[PDB]
């Protein structure tokens, strides 16, 4: 917005990383109490 | 000392399934209402040292 | 000042200062070689165990600064006592890379790997040779390969994050910084860098995440002004965006106004130091007044 | 349109580049707003990673607050690459150039070379890029941007020979330590005295 005036906008253009995952896969719910 | 690699793998697999998640970051309001005097603290004692 | 400095020191203090420099792993090759060769000609009596690390450090600095003569002078002294030592081989390979003929250095690294299978330093130096020789993509692939084979080194994680910064890949750098912060939760520097990386990504939820991460590391050290500035602008940007709720925007304005007062006090406490600090206090005062008027 | 700069700003730029020879450096030139483009002086922005907008916003807003205090205007922004065999403008540089070109109608992209960067500089060793909102990317072949060349060599040689360039302060050092300023008073005193 023009309110901030100076505002730099930065854009971004085989799965080797183990952690960075393409599919988000939420919906984890574990309830185990023994 | 992984005496039995597979058994240790399974034990850690179940231990990581047991543990829950509690985001300790969600409590940020405690710092919200506070005072900032330590940054006044060594700022006084950061003058005394010059540049070699 | 050179003679004046050399006069009001002792060898003990100089050696302790060099040890502190090693501990802080700073980049002061000029001063390192200035105090390095001075104690090699003045004392040159005892502390062999220390002076071997000193020899390696001085040659490392000379490789950076301008002087290969002293580098080879220390190389012969290192080779005199330990005939077979892989560290000296790595150092010689680094100097060879610095001069010319990178292929023979690569061959030396290959032989070193053939002798000792577990040699992280040689693989890191090869990864650095292909960082500067070819593109950064292949270097990224090989760094990932070595990291996967080890998953032990934090320096590898930070180097991967730094190389991904130039490619404008904040998604992968986010995971890199998350992993590097998980091992060290008390280091607010990594938290600040992660907050900046998440802020650069964009998005209101990412803005809130970066704001909270800024405020967490703000109480661990309680002095870093980069994080407080980032938090203030995160709150201002949250206020700017129309997609927000009334009470959340309200508390964001309170956060920004509180950060503004902390800025004012921080700059007012520096005004008694010198006589030119009043003018800088004025400057930040107009900045904060303009931002306050624009926010209000 | 010619590009003219005072020896003070060039000495500041060279000196800031000398302060960190292993990482990329960043600077911002300032002109006077009231055809040739005259540059007054430059301020060093940051060093190191040099790919972050957050601190850039802080620094640029502070410079804007400064320019409305002594009636100044931000002229242009200059950047040097890390690798020696690199003389091509990065995307962040073009984005900042366009951001400054929205306001001012004359923003030159200054590139510090690395191949001709020694103690005894030959002379120009500066790449002037002329960028816009369109696809106009042209660099001037060779012109004269300094006022007096021999005097510039004498002062630059004296400044680089005598080790008195550790006092140069950046915006990052201002955040780390509020005490150091960022106008480089001692450098201004030295440039005036040497002349």
């Amino acid at each position: 917005g023009r309110r901030f005036k100076w505002a730099i906008e930065l854009s971004g253009p085989s799965l080797y990383p183990v952690g960075y995952l393409d599919k988000q896969v939420p919906d984890t719910s574990v309830q185990e109490t023994d | 000392m992984p005496a039995d690699t597979n058994k240790a793998f399974k034990t850690e697999w179940e231990a990581l399934e047991l543990t829950d998640h509690q985001w300790a970051l969600d409590d940020v309001e405690e710092e919200l209402m506070a005072k900032d005097l330590h940054f006044e603290g060594m700022f006084k004692k950061e003058l005394q040292t010059s540049i070699f | 000042a050179k003679v004046s400095e050399l006069y009001d020191v002792t060898w003990e203090e100089m050696r302790d200062k060099m040890r502190k420099w090693r501990e802080e792993n700073s980049r002061n090759s000029e001063q390192i070689v200035e105090v390095g060769e001075e104690l090699i000609n003045e004392y040159a009596s005892k502390l062999g165990d220390d002076i071997w690390i000193i020899y390696e450090q001085v040659m490392i600095a000379a490789l950076d600064y301008g002087r290969d003569d002293l580098a080879l002078f220390c190389l012969q002294e290192l080779r005199r006592q330990f005939p077979g030592s892989h560290r000296v081989k790595r150092l010689t390979g680094m100097r060879f890379e610095a001069m010319e003929r990178y292929d023979d250095a690569i061959q030396l690294y290959d032989r070193i790997l053939q002798e000792d299978p577990t040699n992280t330093a040689a693989r890191k130096r090869k990864i650095a040779i292909r960082k500067a020789q070819g593109k950064n993509v292949e270097a990224i692939r090989e760094l990932n390969e070595y990291l996967e084979q080890f998953v032990g080194d934090q320096e590898a994680w930070h180097e991967l994050a730094e190389l991904y910064i130039n490619e404008h890949d904040y998604a992968k750098a986010a995971f890199c910084l998350e992993e590097l912060m998980m091992t060290n939760p008390h280091n607010h520097l990594y938290c600040q860098q992660y907050a900046e990386v998440k802020y650069t990504q964009g998005g209101l939820e990412n803005l809130e995440l970066s704001r909270k991460y800024f405020a967490q590391a703000l109480k661990l050290n309680n002095r870093n002004m980069r994080a407080l500035f980032g938090l203030y602008m995160s709150a201002s940007h949250i206020a700017s965006n129309p997609k927000a709720s009334a009470k959340t925007k309200k508390d964001n304005m309170k956060y920004a106004s509180w950060a503004a007062s902390q800025i004012n006090r921080a700059y007012q406490f520096a005004g008694r130091s010198k006589k030119e600090t009043k003018y800088s206090l004025k400057a930040v005062e107009d900045m904060l007044e303009t931002l306050q008027i624009t926010q209000s | 349109p010619g590009v003219k700069l005072t020896t003070q700003a060039y000495c500041k730029m060279v000196l800031h580049g000398a302060k960190y020879p292993h990482c990329a450096v960043n600077g911002l030139l300032v002109a006077e707003k009231q055809h040739h483009t005259l540059f007054v002086d430059c301020i060093p922005l940051f060093h190191g990673t040099l790919a972050l907008a957050p601190m850039l916003e802080v620094a640029l807003t502070l410079i804007d607050s400064w320019c409305k205090d002594h009636s100044y205007v931000i002229a242009g922004y200059y950047q040097a690459n890390e690798r020696v065999k690199d003389a091509s403008p990065n995307q962040v540089a073009e984005k900042v150039a366009s951001r400054i070109a929205e306001g001012f109608s004359d923003t030159a992209l200054i590139m510090v070379d690395n191949t001709k960067f020694t103690m005894d500089c030959v002379a120009p060793t500066i790449h002037v890029y002329e960028h816009h909102e369109n696809r106009w990317r042209c660099r001037d072949p060779h012109h004269d941007y300094c006022e007096d060349w021999p005097e510039a060599q004498r002062i630059s040689a004296s400044l680089l020979d005598s080790r008195s360039y550790e006092t140069l302060v950046d915006f990052d050092n201002h955040l780390d330590d509020i005490r150091n300023d960022w106008t480089n008073p001692e450098i201004n005193k030295a440039v005036l005295h040497l002349c």
